[PDB]
């Protein structure tokens, strides 16, 4: 069956400039009857992805008209002209012969902020996390990217990985940043043993890495 | 034109079946074609089931075969789709994407393929744990959390399955820099999120921030205050 | 079901003046070449026929009008249109349109005619709607956005159908179709004919003989009408209704007297009326 690609797996575009995703293949779409059957979703976050161009190069109702289908046979290409807000998400390339169909490797787009420098903030195991059995540390890293960043835990200073997970939030609409967290978890006889809790947090943007911590209690 | 209607979230247990339901309306379900796509979390789209406006059969996504089987009621516009045996990696969301079976007038055929609308999505879950209630740790301010430009304050859940939640740090008072996660399923089943939002620096100490951590179906409505520390 | 629609538009019903139409025959008797006079309803000649527009099309930009508002039954309706697509489907006579009183509701259906007294729910646009039905593969008819429900039907008759087409003359023909139903002591008739034309747009001078097509021994009681139309979905072209482009002529019958000429073959030809002028 098909199972054709993508091409920028990202982009984070500009304002008011126009975007070019590229779709492949590994068959010949041309359906029998001669039509071959491309289709663009736009799938916003937390949302069912809606419609864009289906059928090569159409558009669909209600479709504010700025996008436009190109290519045939194998390559494929939608492009926006001069974005704006409002189109952010990921932009499946579903194709529609064969029957066991199959999506687009995925794409996502957004706007195209400069690398600023993050922020970190940490906090501790509040006093009923001490006696919980089981506490935890978070890095409240702001503004940064999902794929070229860093964050990097200092349980009390001694580079201690390997054991965290990583839940990082979306991009702002203000701001259109992206928040980082991640989840440092050891046992509770680990835990105490300690005081001046820090996190460190080493990342492209940032000219030196960062270092905001708290003292365990105090005011 | 037409409006799918989805069938709400329902956890499961490992063995069971399921089945999810998708009401149209403004067609009629004799002349739309359904596709089931699943949305396996932080991933992409995938396909199972189907219609074949050829052949009128309803082919089975190989993955699914002899696992799913799809049934139509046509008199109150409903479909309906049934998964069985299932384990552990079947969490997802599943859409109900449909189109219209033909296109044009009694004149002109083009038997039309692909997905034209798509309908808000049910979240089934399967876990072989149980229901939890919180887990709430206040994670305090600080010294120099606060007093700058913003400061940072949260709350931390960890170890539970109450499904879903809320947050919002108040009674719809606070919603200034607040940056949540998409939670997560630890190596033992449970979930452990952190919520913590970036309130500003000059109303603490004189109004301290709640965490309004609602667990509504374990329904432990636990309002915690984070005194900062 | 049930989507009203009509919007506003109707402006002044362009009235017309068919010159001599509308001749039935007025019993069952076979005759040869004589004169024969009737005291029947007839349509009186030079009458001023309502024009009624359907969907209505307007030049600037597609644009349909729908206008085919229920009408007096009065004493006996003559009813004609041109429609080279069928379009036409049929007509739903009554009382209130509801139930608590009976309807008489004419389909259409190409391949039989079906005939209906029920106590039917109509919606107040009521219309025949075509879609597609992904089994059977083949567009089929569904007329329940006619109608709610249909219960305590007393009558169903079904019969090869009356609009039965033709053309095949890429042109030329427009086949005006007529109809004229009377209703008189618990029955109901029907007239037909179908008659080739060339003329632009209204009534040609001819004669014709509408012979009858049918009889219903029904009993029902009816004042007011109204005629169906088959509108079919849009599918993927940017509610989704709304074929075509129609209008049908309608002028009511009076008590009137006429002298019908017969042929030697049987057939009339030209009818006159005392009444008209002096002369006649
Ligand atoms: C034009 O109108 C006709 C009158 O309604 C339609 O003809 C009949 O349609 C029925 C279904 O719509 C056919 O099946 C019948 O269904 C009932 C339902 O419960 C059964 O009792 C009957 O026994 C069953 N009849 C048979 C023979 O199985 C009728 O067969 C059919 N009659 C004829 C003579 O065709 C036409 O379908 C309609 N035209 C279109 C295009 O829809
Ligand atoms: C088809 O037409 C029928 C003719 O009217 C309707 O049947 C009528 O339903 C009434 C109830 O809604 C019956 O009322 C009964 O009236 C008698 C005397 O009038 C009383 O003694 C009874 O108590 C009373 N029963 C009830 C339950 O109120 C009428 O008798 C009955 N008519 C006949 C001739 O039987 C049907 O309603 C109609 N079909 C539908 C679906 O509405
Ligand atoms: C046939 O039905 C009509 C009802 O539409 C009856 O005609 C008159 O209807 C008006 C309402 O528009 C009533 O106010 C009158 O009272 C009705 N006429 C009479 C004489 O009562 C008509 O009567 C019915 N015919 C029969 C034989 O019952
Ligand atoms: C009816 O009248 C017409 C003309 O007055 C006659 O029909 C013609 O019949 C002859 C047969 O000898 C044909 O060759 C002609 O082509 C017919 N013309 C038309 C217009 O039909 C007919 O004789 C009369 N009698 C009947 C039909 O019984
Ligand atoms: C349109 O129809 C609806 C019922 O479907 C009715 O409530 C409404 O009053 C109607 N409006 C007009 C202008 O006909
Ligand atoms: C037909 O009726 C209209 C009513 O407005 C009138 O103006 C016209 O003169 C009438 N025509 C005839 C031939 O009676
Ligand atoms: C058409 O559909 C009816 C039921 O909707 C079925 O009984 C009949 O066999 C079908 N005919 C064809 C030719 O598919």
């Amino acid at each position: 069956e098909i199972v054709m690609t993508q091409s920028p797996l990202s982009s984070p575009v500009t304002l008011g400039q126009p975007a070019s995703i590229s779709c492949r293949s590994s068959q010949s779409l041309v359906h029998s009857d001669g039509n071959t059957y491309l289709s663009w979703l736009q799938q916003r976050p937390g949302q069912p992805p809606r419609l864009l161009i289906y059928k090569i190069s159409n558009r669909f109702s209600g479709v504010p008209d700025r996008f436009s289908g190109s290519g045939a046979g194998t390559d494929f290409t939608l492009k926006i002209s001069r974005v704006e807000a409002e189109d952010v998400g990921v932009y499946y390339c579903t194709q529609a012969t064969q029957f066991p169909y199959t999506f687009g490797q995925g794409t996502k787009v957004d706007i195209k902020r400069t690398v600023a420098a993050p922020s970190v903030f940490i906090f501790p195991p509040s006093d009923e996390q001490l006696k919980s059995g089981t506490a935890s540390v978070v890095c409240l890293l702001n503004n940064f990217y999902p794929r070229e960043a860093k964050v990097q835990w200092k349980v009390d200073n001694a580079l201690q990985s390997g054991n965290s997970q990583e839940s990082v939030t979306e991009q702002d609409s203000k701001d259109s940043t992206y928040s980082l967290s991640s989840t440092l978890t050891l046992s509770k006889a680990d835990y105490e043993k300690h005081k001046v809790y820090a996190c460190e947090v080493t990342h492209q943007g940032l000219s030196s890495p960062v270092t905001k911590s708290f003292n365990r209690g105090e005011c | 034109e037409v409006q799918l209607v989805e069938s709400g979230a329902e956890v499961k247990k490992p063995g069971a079946s399921v089945k999810v339901s998708c009401k149209v309306s403004g067609y009629t379900l004799t002349e739309l074609s359904m596709h089931w796509v699943r949305q396996a979390p932080g991933k992409g789209l995938e396909w199972m089931g189907g219609f074949d406006p050829e052949d009128g059969e309803t082919m089975y996504a190989q993955k699914f075969q002899g696992r799913v089987t799809m049934t139509e009621d046509t008199s109150t516009d409903t479909a309906y789709m049934e998964l069985s045996s299932l384990r552990s990696e079947d969490t997802a969301v599943y859409y109900c994407a449909t189109s219209t079976a033909v296109a044009g007038t009694p004149d002109l055929f083009d038997y039309y393929y692909g997905m034209d609308v798509w309908g808000q999505g049910t979240t089934v879950t399967v876990s072989s744990a149980s229901t939890k209630g919180p887990s709430v740790f206040p994670l305090a301010p600080s010294s120099k959390s606060t007093s700058g430009g913003t400061a940072a304050l949260g709350c931390l859940v960890k170890d539970y399955f109450p499904e879903p939640v809320t947050v919002s740090w108040n009674s719809g008072a606070l919603t200034s820099g607040v940056h949540t996660f998409p939670a997560v399923l630890q190596s033992s089943g449970l979930y452990s999120l952190s919520s913590v939002v970036t309130v500003p620096s000059s109303s603490l100490g004189t109004q301290t921030y709640i965490c309004n951590v609602n667990h509504k179906p374990s329904n432990t409505k636990v309002d915690k205050k984070v005194e900062p520390k | 079901q049930c989507v009203n629609l009509t919007t506003r538009t109707q402006l002044p019903p362009a009235y017309t003046n068919s010159f001599t139409r509308g001749v039935y025959y007025p019993d069952k008797v076979f005759r040869s070449s004589v004169l024969h006079s009737t005291q029947d309803l007839f349509l009186p000649f030079f009458s001023n026929v309502t024009w009624f527009h359907a969907i209505h099309v307007s030049g600037t930009n597609g644009t349909k009008r729908f206008d085919n508002p229920v009408l007096p039954f009065n004493d006996g309706v003559y009813f004609a249109s041109t429609e080279k697509s069928n379009i036409i489907r049929g007509w739903i006579f009554g009382t209130t349109l509801d139930s608590k009183t009976q309807s008489l509701l004419i389909v259409n259906n190409a391949t039989n005619v079906v005939i209906k007294v029920c106590e039917f729910q109509f919606c107040n646009d009521p219309f025949l709607g075509v879609y597609y039905h992904k089994n059977n593969k083949s567009w089929m008819e569904s007329e329940f956005r006619v109608y709610s429900s249909a219960n305590n039907c007393t009558f169903e008759y079904v019969s090869q159908p009356f609009l039965m087409d033709l053309e095949g003359k890429q042109g030329n023909f427009k086949n005006l179709r007529e109809f004229v139903f009377k209703n008189i002591d618990g029955y109901f008739k029907i007239y037909s004919k179908h008659t080739p034309i060339n003329l632009v747009r209204d009534l040609p001078q001819g004669f014709s003989a509408l012979e009858p097509l049918v009889d219903l021994p029904i009993g029902i009681n009816i004042t007011r009408f109204q005629t169906l139309l088959a509108l079919h979905r849009s599918y993927l072209t940017p509610s989704g209704w709304t074929a075509g482009a129609a209008a049908y002529y309608v002028g009511y019958l009076q008590p009137r007297t006429f002298l019908l000429k017969y042929n030697e073959n049987g057939t009339i030809t030209d009818a006159v009326d005392c009444a008209l002028d002096p002369l006649s």
